[PDB]
Order: C-alpha cells, then structure tokens, then sequence
DNA sequence: ACAGGATGTATATATCTGACACGTGCCTGGAGACTAGGGAGTAATCCCCTTGGCGGTTAAAACGCGGGGGACAGCGCGTACGTGCGTTTAAGCGGTGCTAGAGCTGTCTACGACCAATTGAGCGGCCTCGGCACCGGGATTCTCCAG
DNA sequence: CTGGAGAATCCCGGTGCCGAGGCCGCTCAATTGGTCGTAGACAGCTCTAGCACCGCTTAAACGCACGTACGCGCTGTCCCCCGCGTTTTAACCGCCAAGGGGATTACTCCCTAGTCTCCAGGCACGTGTCAGATATATACATCCTGT
C-alpha cells in the first residue's frame, strides 16, 4: 500500500471540522491535517502492534487497539 | 469453549432500577461495560497505591473511600462516599 | 437567476448537521487502507480486526474532531473566523503534542 | 451438615453490582496481597452510584430525543452536558458518540 | 537629562536573567501564608514540613512558568507582544483546565 | 489568615512571566494569575491533604505533595 | 561450605542492584510472580537512561565551567535532548528554571 | 536510627563511569533518584498490565522488554532494549 | 550610519565555607543451596473470521467557476504599560524556646487467606416482537434578493 | 423592515426487520464454614522539627510621573475559499470462498516461590577540604542620544 493519506479527502476533512464547529477552512488546513492524523496513527498503531508481538499474535485485535490509547491517554469506550 | 464476562445484567439492572421502561442497545452497554472497567481499574490503581505509600499489605473500605474521593469531583465524590459508607455500614450489619 | 445561498450559511448548516449526528465521517476503505500501510511500516503481514480498524477510526476522528475545536478557538483567538495552519500548530503546541 | 441458604454478598449489602466478582477482581487484579471484606462492597457501590447517575442522565436524553432505548449518542451528551461526569471522563472518548452541539457566537450570522 | 532605557529593553534583560536563574521568583512568606490559608478548609489545624511548602512553591512557579509560555504563544498568535487575560483563558482552555 | 492572594505580587507575577518569555504584561493579568494559582494550589493542596488525612497524620508531608501532584500529571523531582 | 557471594548485578554487568530492583519487583505486587531475568533487564534500563542524562548533566555542568552536576544541569540535560524531553514532559525539575528562550517577535526591532 | 534505600551510591557509580571527574549535588542526587523510581514504577506497571492482559501471572524479561518499548521513545527505546537485552544474556552465561 | 556616554554584564582574583565524598561498623537484606509444584511452553485441532475478489449502484469526491466577504497591510491615535525614582514595608536572617506529632516498638486480636463441599447466579444459546430505521408526504422555518 | 420564492428541515403516518430482552439449561464460581497465621490497631515513649516570637537590615514592593509604542479601530484591496452544478470514481453492499491463525485442551518440564543459613553491600555517622558563592576591580557589550 502506498498514498493512502490521499484517501483522507478534502470533504471528510471538511466534514471533521464542521463537527468541530469549524466555519472556515483554508486551503493548506488538509495537507496539515493528513500530517497530523498521520502522526497520531503511526503513534497508536505502533502501540498497537507492539501489544500484538508481545502476545506472539498476527492479528492486531480491538484490545490492542484500545490499549495503545489508553496509553496515549486517548482512552475509548464501546470496544472492550 | 470459552465463558466471558461483563457487567451487562448489573448495569441493566441498575437502569430498570432508574429507568423502569428505558432500553439500552449493545454498543451502550458496551459503553457502559468500559465505563465500569475504567473506573473499577483507576479506583484500584488509586487505593493499591495509597495502600503501599502507607506501607500496608490490604486494601480496605478507607483506601476505596480515600481512592474514590481523590479521582472523583465534588459532589459525585461525595455522593458516592456516602453511598460506598452505607452500603458498607448494611453489609456489616448483615 | 439560480438560488445561492451567501458563503457561510451552508457552512453553518453542515456543522449543525454533523455535530447533530454522530457517524464516522470518513471512508472506511481509505481509513483501512492507511491503517494497513502505516501498520506495514511497523510489522510485515499484518492482520487487523474489523473492530480493530473500527476504534481505530473513532479514535482518530475524535482527535480530529478535537484537534479542529481548538483550532477554532486559536482562529477565533486571533480575531479571524478562517482556520489556518498557524492555528493547529499552536493548539498541539499548547496541547504538548508536538 | 444443615448449611444455610446462600445469600449473595451484594444482597446483604443491598447493591445491584456483583460484591463477589468484584471482591475476586481486586485478589487477581494485584492490587494487593490481601483485600478487606468491605473494600469490594465499597467498590461494588460506588460504581453501582456512578452506573446509575450516567444512566438517569442518559435516560433523560432519551427521553428528549423521544426514544425508549439508550445509545451512545445519548450517554455522550449526558457525559458531556454534565460538568462533574464530564470531569471525570474528560480523557475519555466515546464511540459512536459525537460531539455536543455548539457553535461560536461570531461564527453565526452578525445580522 | 537622565539616561532611560527604551521601553521593553530591560524588559528583555530580565526575560534573560529570569531565564538564566532558576530560583524561586515568589517570597516565601506570603506564599507559605497563602498555601495555610488554602489548607485551612480543606483541615484545620493543619501543619506543613518546609519541604512540603517547597515542594508547593517549586511546583506552582513552574506551572505558572510553563503557563506563561503558553499564554505567550497565544498573544503572538494574535499578532500582539502583550500577553492579555484571553491569552491566558485561552491556554488553559486548550490545555484542558476549562 | 485571609487574603494571602494578594502576596503574590505584581512584581512577582511580572518575574514569572519573564521567565516565561513575556516581554509585555498586561495590567489585568494579575488578577487573572492570581486566580489561576488559586485553583492550581486548591486542587493540589486538596489531594495532600486527602492523601495526608489517609495517612491519619495531621502534619502534610513532602511525599504527601509529590503524590498530590503525580496524581494530576505534574510530577515533581527532588522532594521524594 | 557455600561458594563466594556474587551480587546479579555484578553476574550481569551492571552498576544498578538486580537484587533490590528483584525484591522491588516482588514486593510492588505487579505480578504473583516475577522472572530471573525481569529484575536484571529493568536494572540494565534503568541504568542505561541513567548513563544517558547524567553523560548529558555532566556535559552541561562542563559547559557551565562546573565540575558538580546541580538540578539546573540535569534540566538543562533533559530539556535539550528531544527524546529525553519527550520522556519527562509532564515532570518539573525543582530548581532547574527553564531553558533560554525567547521569541524573535519579542526580539528589538531594528 | 531507621533505614532508608535510595539509588544514590548507584547513579554515583554509574556518574564515575561516564564523568570520572565530575561531582553531583545532594539536590541533582535526590532528582536523580526520584528519576529511578519514576521510570522504575512506569516500566514496572506497564509489565504488571502486560502480564494481566495476556493472562499471564509472571513479569518475565520479554514483559520487561516490551514495556521498555511502549514507554521509551526513538533511540531511546531500541538502546535501553540492546542494553536490557545484552545484560540478560550476560547475565544466564553466568 | 557613526562617536561617545552610560549602564550593565562577563572576566579575574582572594577568601571563607558548608556540602560533598570518602572512611567505618554494623546489620539486615540479598546470595548460595535445595525442594516442590504449578505456570507456561509446546503440540494438535478446529472453526471463526479475516482477507481477497467480483459486480452493480450510486453516494461521494473531484473539478471548474463566479463572486463576496474575510485576511491582511497600512494608517492614526490615545491610552496603557514600561522605566526610573523616592518611599515605605515586610521578607529574610538569626536566634530562642516549646511542644505537637511523626516515628518506632511491643502485644495481641480480629480479620483475611485457604481449603472443601455445594448450589444457584450468570453466561451461552434460541427465539420473538416491537423500537426504531426507512420512505413518502405535507408543514414549517430560515435564507436571500428585491424592494 | 418586510414579501415572497426557494430550499432545508421537521412532524407524521405506515412497513418491516433485526436486535433487545426474556427464557432455559448447564456449570463453575461465589458462598458457607471452619481454621490459622499475622497485619494492623493501639497504647506508649522519644525526640524532630514545626510553629511562634522577637529585632534588625535591607531588599523588595509600591506609588507616582512621564513618555512612547503598541493595541485597536478603521479603510481599502484583493484573492481565496465557499456555494453550486457537472462529471467521475471508487465506496459500499452483497455474495462467495479459502485458509490463517486465534483459541482451546492436554502434557510435561523447568522456573520461580519458599525455606534456611550466612555474610557483605549499603546505610547512618563522622570528618577533612575544596568547588563555589561572594565581595572586589575591570574590560568590554550593548543601548540610546545625538549628529
């Protein structure tokens, strides 16, 4: 897989900022948010699989998942 | 097989209780079922360090109050000490 | 002479429709598939739960989501209604995340 | 070997909340090498207190949205609309939950 | 005519020496007043180690000082070098304080 | 023991935010600080004194304030 | 007749006790039970972050032209080392005072 | 009197094997032992959740290990890991 | 853009001075040795459930365009804040004394772990009906241009 | 300051469908009951240090006066983003299929708890002595007015 960031499209970053209460969005706000999306993912994802190689698992579950953001103190509810 | 386990039939018992005609969907009680996780664990977490800064070996109802009124806000740590303190003073009874 | 309505009330009308609701506001497929390279980067031949992906997903778009509220506020701060890169570069910085 | 009738330990406590299972978490959670006998009935009734607070408020945000059955949507806004529950689950976000609806005052039309 | 320095040079110098230093910018005794003065509702009676009115002290100077920064930050943002009330409100808004 | 806010003093404000890096002040910032020293310091004070009423001691200890203070993610070095 | 007493840390190379870290481990509750080689891999961390700041303290003290690490260089140590700032983000130094810094706004104009 | 524990003949050695002719303060010791068990107590109650995660009841050096990897950053994490890791193995050969 | 005048601040030496680092004596807590038992590693199996592909529908994204309204630069002004000085105030230092309470220390008792038998609470699975999602049609409200 | 067209939104009424909730069987985990060991509560003694007071010095706070530069309001201009219509595209849904690996169970072995003895590593204490504040004098380093 390669550019996937691209998939994060201008109208769905529109549409976060809208339930954000956002008005108005310049033109450079969506590349700055593929970055800074990027850089939480790669944080709660290397979380993530690193709570998975430590079960000796290949399959990243929702527990990793919620782990890692309890980690980050991005604690979720609705998975476990 | 396997046997899981979840707060889900004390929560619902606990909203038919508040709520006598009130449903309550799968992902909400899964909400409250994390809900229940977290703060059972940070109560826990809170009363197992209150008890080894104070160097005691047991966990007792005045480490849960004293957990509890350190994570909770004002009036919900207040409400919840006198609950926790009535159910103990009930249970003790009994 | 076509309807237009002036810029900023269809702005408006969305964030009411979107704080109203409640469903994730980004693709899925694209998600996944960021998820699954980023993931590729940290470990080869990864496998991912659908609810894995899923919380994945509520995770990030309530950072966004978050992100963006502060990002408003340093916009509105600075005596403007547009959000500008300045501004989410100041909220992580005061959030510590940077 | 006349054995009396169990009674289950929330009951002797009145609680709703499993006294037990919640007596055997905190033995296997380490938390401690001993665990009194009111610590698990004190833990069993502040979480049964604050189980019932969220869900009178989100049944109360059912009950303004005119639906009989809780979702994520409305224990989210009673979390958030609350300011002590929002305190305490302030690091917490909820799935499937939104956001509370607000919009800045110079945003909206200057008329 | 007597020498005066322009307006926000010494300014700069203390900026300079207060960052250089690193001890306590407060006077011990009103804030050791002020710290029982607190205490006291909270319990009477009560009594504090000098260590714990130091340790109180550290702390509150360097979240002031950390405070300071942020607010700071938000007054540059606003395209302004005198920090305001907002600027304040605004970092402990983001921060999570509000 | 009352009104021991006002021992903060302007001057004192105006030190800590020049080691802040504040070149300007305003004059309403005082009383802004004030009250935000006021809330840090209730809610610090409040948990060592929580924590030291646990203890049953009646003196607040060092460890009673570093605690207070880890608790809300302000951990303090050099006092225990 | 028992052998000569040979501390783990010495068995593993290290400066920090694996004994103590051992007996710290056990007595903490994090688990029932605790492996032979978790205490010695602890102490090999915790020394090796240990080396790390005070490699960093000392550099700062020799920059200050003194030859006593104080809390202002181990602040400095920590603050300017990204990943060691990262660590202790949310921890504050008592007398470590903060590093200079201003913002070229506030800097004169001419 | 009584018997206190500290890391401070420890961070003394480990200073004089990094900085022969430096000298540290009773202040930067008392930091640098508060540092220690800082990082002691989050690396250990990382491997306490890890242990409880996976259903296991021992903290083994691979807990230790990837704790170390969840908590420290960059170069930090891969080095403490080469260290952890070498002295393990230096440490079973004897 | 350059003198020079003035104020501030790194250098450069004496000079005590507490704090540091090192030496000692204990003593208590790690280390050596050994045993038992259960936790976990490994192997086998099985069956979720994850991944991959295909095809149609269409919702959403991408693109283009017109324009308006918001960002931003510039200007003016007036007031708030920085600077400096003389005055006042109370912080800080250094004592002194005293006593409240932190800190052991020994007894013992009540409370929590542990073991065995028992049973009923709670979980997995099944089933069903009604709460809510969807769809379609007015009723209503808000927007925006044109007066 | 409204009138009216237009578009979005809300209220309502009728299918329908799937998941929330109730029922049932089983089983394993909570109860009960009884015992035993020790954790802590509890009284008591000690001696540390926290509090209170006093006086003197002087650093710091404070109040005032002045001027300046910065905040803020206003204006212009301009161009960037928003609203909207059209075209494209790939998301989504449904279905199928395969096999990867999660996950559950059985066996055994080896690794850790627990003990007992023993000794030496580390801590409390004491003590020289030397970085290191702390006063000088000095040599620039900038700041700012003036030309």
């Amino acid at each position: 897989l390669r550019d996937n960031i691209q998939g994060i499209t201008k109208p769905a970053i529109r549409r976060l900022a809208r339930r954000g209460g956002v008005k108005r969005i310049s033109g450079l706000i969506y590349e700055e948010t593929r970055g800074v999306l990027k850089v939480f993912l790669e944080n709660v994802i290397r979380d993530a699989v690193t709570y998975t190689e430590h079960a000796k698992r290949k399959t990243v579950t929702a527990m990793d998942v919620v782990y890692a953001l309890k980690r980050q103190g991005r604690t979720l509810y609705g998975f476990g | 097989r396997s046997r899981k386990e979840s707060y889900s039939i004390y929560v619902y018992k606990v909203l038919k209780q508040v709520h006598p005609d009130t449903g309550i969907s799968s992902k909400a009680m899964g909400i409250m079922n994390s809900f229940v996780n977290d703060i059972f664990e940070r109560i826990a977490g809170e009363a197992s360090r209150l008890a080894h800064y104070n160097k005691r070996s047991t966990i007792t109802s005045r480490e849960i109050q004293t957990a509890v009124r350190l994570l909770l806000p004002g009036e919900l740590a207040k409400h919840a000490v006198s609950e926790g303190t009535k159910a103990v003073t009930k249970y003790t009874s009994a | 002479k076509p309807h237009r309505y002036r810029p900023g009330t269809v702005a408006l009308r969305e964030i009411r429709r979107y704080q109203k609701s409640t469903e994730l506001l980004i693709r899925k497929l694209p998600f996944q598939r960021l998820v699954r390279e980023i993931a590729q980067d940290f470990k080869t031949d990864l496998r991912f739960q659908s609810s894995a992906v899923m919380a994945l997903q509520e995770a990030c778009e309530a950072y966004l989501v978050g992100l963006f509220e502060d990002t408003n506020l340093c916009a509105i701060h600075a005596k403007r209604v547009t959000i500008m890169p300045k501004d989410i570069q100041l909220a992580r910085r005061i959030r510590g995340e940077r | 070997k006349a054995r009396a009738k169990a009674k289950t330990r929330s009951s002797r406590a009145g609680l709703q909340f499993p006294v037990g299972r919640v007596h055997r978490l905190l033995r296997k959670g380490n938390y401690a090498e001993r665990v009194g006998a009111g610590a698990p009935v004190y833990l069993a009734a502040v979480l049964e207190y604050l189980t019932a607070e969220i869900l009178e408020l989100a049944g109360n945000a059912a009950r303004d949205n005119k639906k009989t059955r809780i979702i994520p949507r409305h224990l989210q806004l009673a979390i958030r609309n609350d300011e002590e529950l929002n305190k305490l689950l302030g690091k917490v976000t909820i799935a499937q939950g939104g956001v509370l609806p607000n919009i800045q005052a110079v945003l909206l039309p200057k008329k």
